[PDB]
């Protein structure tokens, strides 16, 4: 039997890589930095708060139950292996749940939730509106180390708000062979509409793990791996050979498996890599993307089952979102995402 | 005197992951830097 965390790792990512696909097909011509792992973390938490058909849809979509045998302990060993000093490159994931103190939780929920996830649990009074988001937005701030200063916009939560499960991912990697400053020069970037632009690109002559991958249509794509000095983490680059063929054709067949396959067929070949440096920042609404994967109920009122959490009143996800941010330069990559689900707050 | 040059002048894709566990941490679609 395969290493437990490596199995749960796959399913979590796979789900995430399928959510990205919905976000990408919705954002066809715009920049999108997403966190597959980030969405998986909060949905796993949500699996406990929900019930009935609502809970079943999430488990069907994700591909596993956070309840089953050895499942939760494996997700916890994953948190650990990811944040171990042995990786050289720093990672920091943290989950939290904010519940209305006067919300009569069903029996056993609190201790059980903690036994499985063992994360931050905060009891806050949402009637004190501004103070509430000050509690969460500041939580996100410290756990993403400054990045993502204001996850929740004014009025994103309110008095009617009951539950807020959020995740805070951080990564600070450093290229195993950083790009030479001197090599940075302006080059032309051909946009998805035809126009070109002068963008500072980074260059580097070395031997990279490269592999050519053909698409069902017959299109060839380049897949390249640039590791970080920990040799446990790396960024994969995938662009087409021809400029006529769009990134769409590549992203539409994406899967956590296809990524494993690339990594498996690679061979260290000498190449002169010229990559444009960049600093993106995006906020995605996970509502539509989630429903496209089967989880419709949690958004529909009088349909959403949250009977595992409370039952003094019916509940449902008023909104779901993910704010990511990534800085790529000559030395490394410092991406950080903060994904949150909000129940009773539009 | 130079090996095959690979330029990322068109919109590309990028996936940062933890190899041992196969954890896709972040994903990206860079359409315009």
């Amino acid at each position: 039997v395969h290493h437990p965390p490596s199995y749960v790792a796959h399913l979590a990512s796979d789900f995430g890589v399928r959510v990205f696909q919905q976000v990408a097909q919705a954002s066809k011509d715009r920049n999108v930095v997403f966190s597959p792992y980030g969405v998986a973390s909060v949905l796993a938490m949500l699996q406990l708060t929900t019930g009935g058909e609502t809970q079943q849809q999430i488990q069907a979509a994700m591909g596993f139950k956070i309840d089953d045998k050895g499942m939760a302990p494996a997700l916890r060993h994953l948190y650990k292996e990811l944040m171990g000093p042995w990786n050289k490159d720093e990672i920091s994931t943290t989950d939290a749940i904010f519940v209305q103190r006067d919300l009569k939780l069903v029996q056993g929920f609190m201790p059980h939730f903690f036994r499985l996830f063992r994360s931050t649990v905060k009891q806050v009074d949402f009637s004190e509106v501004e103070r509430a988001r000050f509690i969460i937005n500041d939580w996100v701030k410290t756990h993403t180390k400054g990045m993502i200063s204001n996850l929740l916009g004014k009025g994103a939560v309110d008095q009617l708000t009951r539950l807020v499960l959020v995740n805070a991912l951080y990564f600070n990697g450093q290229w195993k062979t950083p790009f030479p400053d001197s090599s940075t020069h302006r080059r032309l970037f051909h946009k998805s509409d035809g126009s070109t632009v002068s963008v500072p690109m980074m260059a580097q002559t070395n031997k990279f793990n490269y592999t050519e991958f053909t698409t069902p249509d017959g299109h060839y794509y380049d897949i390249l791996e640039l590791p970080y000095h920990g040799d446990t983490l790396s960024m994969f680059i995938a662009a087409p050979y021809e400029k006529e063929v769009p990134l769409s054709a590549l992203t539409n067949i994406l899967s956590a498996q296809l990524i494993s396959h690339w990594k498996g067929n690679m061979t260290r070949l000498p190449r002169l890599l010229v990559l444009p440096k960049f600093s993106l920042e995006t906020e995605v609404d996970l509502r539509k993307p989630l429903e496209n994967l089967g989880m419709t109920d949690m958004f529909r009122q009088f349909q959403a089952d949250f009977t595992s959490l409370s039952d003094q009143e019916p509940l449902h996800v008023a909104q779901a979102l993910q704010k990511v941010k990534i800085e790529v330069n000559e030395s490394g990559t410092v991406p950080s995402s903060s994904t949150a689900v909000i129940v009773s707050a539009r | 005197m130079a090996p095959e040059e690979i330029i990322m002048d068109r919109p590309f894709l990028f996936v940062v992951r933890h190899n041992p566990t196969g954890t896709v941490l972040f994903m990206g679609q860079v359409m315009e830097p």
